[PDB]
């Protein structure tokens, strides 16, 4: 699931 | 003199902390409580000022104005078929939210599946992650409020759209994947938390666990399958392989691209899904990426990074694992990376490059790893495919700055394959054809190249007279590759602008040594490659410090406010959306602790002496000389972005228009806006998307005093 500071 | 007053922020002086001998005033650490009066008194405050700031001048309605006219297009999503049927997502041009479509033939008539828009009045809750039943007859979706990342979710019945009674809570970061057996689906939720869980929270998330919920039970009911309670940060990931024997359950801790992978064989469990699976720990280590792309029997490939920075195709058998005796399907190119691959019409391969920030698309034997055929593509992205293993066909989705997109199609039982094109939209009143796009490469402080892609109308001369954005990232292995913005085409015809975005170290571009040459020592790389991007439009003549505008979110808003404070006199004006601001403490709340392998830890001695010296938040110092002041800035956040906590912009902020706002040379402006019922950005609804835009560049407009060209 994209759990990084992405915007 | 100035337009406005800065709001009256107390300073608390006793928040002293001491960091390896170091001591840090935190002054704001009060604002870090969402829910304080003090703490809703300061947003309100801000907004107060800053919002007329923006209306003002009448460039914010003429920008959006023609925004919500050329933002007006049809959108689609490719098709992809699940079970008997195809769907689709679209939007007519201006709805909050994309509809799913669903139809029983690709040339049958289509009919509305789920429509997220009657969901709230103004477009607030979203779809974030839904996954079908293998025969495609039942479908699992995430919904998500106020763009928090908290997940619900519902299930249907497709065939009539039925909905069901099941409801998941405290889904978040999760993974959906339905056994072949129809029976149920997995999927990931953390334990129970004081205090709240709607998004406006800061609380760190820890002990997440893998569930499996029996379709038609109670979310209580639900049998735990896997969990790491000796190890907090651990985060489970699990998929069913393509001929649903095995579940393949991919462990995670932080942001590198590594993964343990474990597995478990369903037919051996003793009596069906009951407890604790008996995994099997294939990989158990965090130092490569194993990336499931299909398997025959014991044999399974994965894309990898395992000693390939640009990544490869290997096959592991899980009768003979040792390592020695993997086969390389596909070996690693020496400087293409190996984006993505998938597994279509049982024994082809798809295989997408990226070869100098663009990308390719090729077809592959999967017995061999043998090219097979290259699909031919402009200079862009590929950024939707569609094609499992039991598909006979293809759907992949093509975009660059200047196109919307082209959605092609390709039947794969064809003897000689040929793609064709499916669906295609142009947008009325940006004639492509009058702009061009560039890729440059440009050095470093150290000499490394750095591609940057710069967009412009044809024929503009080079006299640095062009106020010109540039968009940077720069790190977690994120590849900033083309892509359609009417928002930022806009201000290339109506603002006279230069459009520019530099592919930074950090990001992975040129594969894991990209992504290691902008992170934790390194760190510094990205800022000086960035600064240097904005050097060489100066130089070049496409632009000037005073008509520069930098631009970047979370950790591209950590990128914009480091620039903002190491070279002020660089740019003229600096946008920086959900940021992360406290270098010191982004890792005690939400998902932060997962940021340190980019970041380091302040916990650390070593870390910390990297941190302190380009935290934003630590690092605002009125420049030295008389004729240099900060550039304008403008922070964006919202009360509901959980990924970057907003205390982060709210302690930036506060520092920024006490410890230079009040200095008499400063005469450009330090705001922040703070959204309602909005997050980190996903699921935003259009309405405030172009809310968001138009005051993006009225700021820019306004600070720099750009006329409209109509």
């Amino acid at each position: 699931x994209g759990f990084g500071p992405f915007g | 003199m100035l337009s406005f007053q800065y709001p009256d922020v107390y300073r608390d002086e006793t928040a002293i902390q001491d960091y390896h001998g170091h001591k840090v005033c935190d002054p704001y650490a009060w604002l870090e409580d969402p829910d304080s009066e003090q703490t809703k008194a300061f947003v309100e405050a801000q907004n107060k000022i800053t919002v007329p700031f923006l209306e003002q001048c009448p460039i914010r309605g003429l920008y959006k104005e023609r925004m919500t006219e050329l933002y007006d297009y049809p959108k689609y999503s490719c098709h992809f078929k699940k079970g008997k049927r195809y769907f689709y997502f679209y939007n007519t041009g201006l709805q909050n939210q994309r509809v799913l479509y669903v139809q029983d033939s690709l040339e049958g008539e289509a009919r509305v599946f789920l429509d997220p828009n009657i969901l709230s009045d103004d477009g607030t809750v979203a779809l974030r992650g839904y996954a079908f039943s293998e025969d495609g007859e039942y479908f699992a979706y995430g919904l998500s409020a106020s763009g928090s990342d908290w997940v619900t979710i519902k299930f249907m019945k497709v065939d009539g759209a039925k909905e069901l009674p099941d409801v998941l809570e405290r889904v978040k970061f999760s993974c959906m994947a339905w056994t072949h057996d129809g029976k149920g689906m997995f999927y990931n939720a953390y334990p129970q938390q004081d205090g709240k869980s709607d998004g406006t929270e800061t609380s760190t998330n820890l002990h997440q666990k893998l569930y499996y919920h029996v379709l038609g039970t109670d979310q209580s009911e639900d049998i735990l399958c896997a969990e790491f309670p000796d190890e907090p940060k651990w985060m489970g990931g699990a998929e069913l392989s393509d001929d649903g024997r095995y579940v393949l359950l991919s462990i995670r801790e932080g942001c590198d691209p590594v993964n343990r992978l474990w597995y478990c064989d369903l037919q051996q469990e003793s009596n069906g899904i009951t407890g604790i699976l008996k995994w099997v720990k294939l990989i158990d280590n965090f130092e490569g990426e194993y990336d499931y792309v299909t398997n025959e029997g014991t044999v399974f490939t994965f894309k990898t990074n395992r000693h390939s920075p640009n990544y490869r195709l290997i096959n592991i058998d899980f009768t003979d694992p040792e390592e020695s005796k993997w086969k390389v399907l596909v070996p690693e190119h020496e400087k293409d990376v190996l984006e993505w691959v998938a597994c279509v019409r049982s024994n082809f391969l798809v295989l997408c490059y990226l070869h100098d920030v663009k990308n390719t698309l090729q077809l592959h034997d999967l017995a061999t790893g043998a090219l097979l055929k290259i699909f031919p593509l402009e200079v862009g992205s590929v950024v939707g495919y569609s094609g499992q293993k039991k598909d006979t066909e293809i759907f992949y989705q093509f975009t660059s700055f200047l196109s919307p997109g082209i959605i092609y199609h390709c039947d794969l039982t064809k003897e000689e394959l040929e793609p064709r094109v499916f669906r295609e939209v142009t947008v009325k009143g940006i004639d492509a054809s009058d702009y061009q796009t560039v890729q440059i490469f440009y050095p470093s402080k150290d000499g490394t190249k750095i591609p940057m892609f710069i967009v412009h109308k044809k024929g503009i001369k080079l006299d640095g007279s062009h106020p010109a954005f540039l968009y940077g990232y720069g790190g977690f292995n994120i590849s900033i590759t083309p892509n359609y913005s009417v928002s930022r085409l806009i201000f290339v015809r109506h603002m006279g602008g230069v459009l520019a975005v530099a592919n930074i170290r950090g990001g992975g571009e040129y594969g894991e040594t990209w992504h290691k040459g902008g992170i934790l020592a390194n760190k510094q790389n990205c800022f000086d490659d960035f600064q240097c991007a904005a050097e060489y439009l100066i130089k070049e003549g496409y632009t000037s410090p005073k008509r520069l505008t930098i631009n970047g979110g979370a950790n591209g808003g950590l990128l914009v406010a480091t620039c903002a404070n190491q070279r002020p006199d660089l740019f003229g004006c600096v946008i920086a959306q959900v940021g992360v601001m406290d270098m010191l403490k982004f890792h005690k709340y939400t998902i932060g602790h997962a940021w340190t392998t980019d970041y380091g830890c302040s916990d650390s001695k070593q870390h910390f002496e990297w941190l302190i010296k380009y935290s934003p938040l630590h690092n605002v110092k009125l420049p030295e000389a008389d004729d240099i002041q900060y550039p304008s800035m403008l922070l964006l956040t919202a009360d509901h972005d959980d990924r970057v906590v907003p205390l982060h912009s709210l302690k930036f902020i506060a520092t920024l228009q006490y410890i230079v706002g009040r200095s008499r040379k400063q005469n450009n402006p330090l705001l922040i806006h703070v959204d309602t019922k909005a997050g980190h950005g996903a699921g935003k609804p259009t309405a405030k998307v172009i809310e968001e835009v138009s005051d993006m560049f009225a700021f820019i407009a306004r600070c720099l005093n750009i006329d409209w060209i109509p």
